[PDB]
């Protein structure tokens, strides 16, 4: 029933709002200045990065050169994101009933693809929102960081620019994310069929969502399926830069949650 | 695993 597919779409959106503090809607309102809220502090060089030490708050408490501090910062944000996404995954009907090791597998291989999907919502061509909109770091400043770190985020800005041109909203994104998490082809899944059945229904929900929400863009569904494939490539490039960094540099500390996810991740 | 613990916590 199409009605049930709209009800599912709405359930996912409502769960998505619950799970993720900064939505695309709110992020766009910030990036365009439509909001009543105080403007993000702009980090555009080393000096402004230093000044931002006070203004910007991080949820984690932390009583190294700049490039490293920024990289570690992205680490900790990623750790936050994994927990938010885990909470969202658990709201997808059927997910918590799957074999628990399969849940772990879906998350392990899914989370980075979701991170970069959602990161796009915080990006425009000029930079990215950080710490729930409290700060804005320019694409140029990140690009200006010494190698390998100057190339760390550029692949993602390039993805976001093209992805954002599709003009998805939070309602589209909730279903798009759900489909990705419920990928039956992740390495090492034990019980594939129940995941495939769940994803098949989510895909129907996505197709109907896009037909209704983007009436004039027939091609959007086929393009989003390609973006899913693309996202895997973005994650591959990221993992390989991660190995380069993990060697090109004298060792920094990697968060154990990320260490666990990285293992066997390509 | 850490991911398993996150999945199990209400
Ligand atoms: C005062 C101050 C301000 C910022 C800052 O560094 C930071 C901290 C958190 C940040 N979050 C992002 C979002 O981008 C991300 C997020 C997650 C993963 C990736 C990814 O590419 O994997 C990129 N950027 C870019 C940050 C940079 C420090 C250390 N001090």
């Amino acid at each position: 029933e199409s009605a049930d597919l709209r009800a599912l779409a709405k359930h996912l959106y409502d769960s998505y709002i619950k799970s993720f503090p900064l939505t695309k809607a709110k992020a766009r309102a910030i990036l365009t200045g439509k909001t009543t809220d105080k403007s993000p502090f702009v980090i555009y060089d080393m000096n402004s990065l230093m000044m931002g030490e006070d203004k910007i708050k991080f949820k984690h408490i932390t009583p190294k050169e700049v490039a490293i501090r920024i990289f570690q910062g992205c680490q900790f944000r990623s750790v936050e994101a994994v927990q938010e996404i885990t909470e969202y995954a658990k709201s997808i009907p059927g997910f918590v009933n799957l074999d628990l090791n399969d849940q772990v597998t879906l998350l392990k291989y899914g989370v980075h693809e979701i991170i970069y999907t959602m990161l796009a919502s915080l990006m425009n061509k000029d930079g990215v929102l950080i710490s729930e909109g409290q700060g804005f770091m320019t694409r140029e400043f990140l690009k200006s960081l010494r190698k390998p770190f100057g190339d760390f985020m550029e692949p993602k800005f390039e993805f976001a620019v093209k992805f954002n041109a599709l003009e998805l909203d939070d309602s589209d994104l909730a279903i798009f994310i759900a489909v990705i998490i419920l990928s039956g082809d992740r390495p090492g899944l034990l019980n594939v069929k129940p995941i495939e059945d769940i994803q098949d229904n989510l895909l129907q929900a996505l197709e109907l969502q896009l037909k209704l929400n983007h009436p004039e863009s027939s091609q959007l569904f086929a393009k989003l399926l390609q973006k899913m494939t693309d996202l895997r490539q973005i994650v591959t490039e990221h993992v390989q830069l991660l190995q380069v960094i993990k060697k090109t540099e004298t060792d920094m500390s990697l968060h154990p949650l990320l260490q666990e996810i990285y293992k066997d991740l390509y | 695993s850490l991911l398993k613990k996150l999945l199990l916590a209400p």
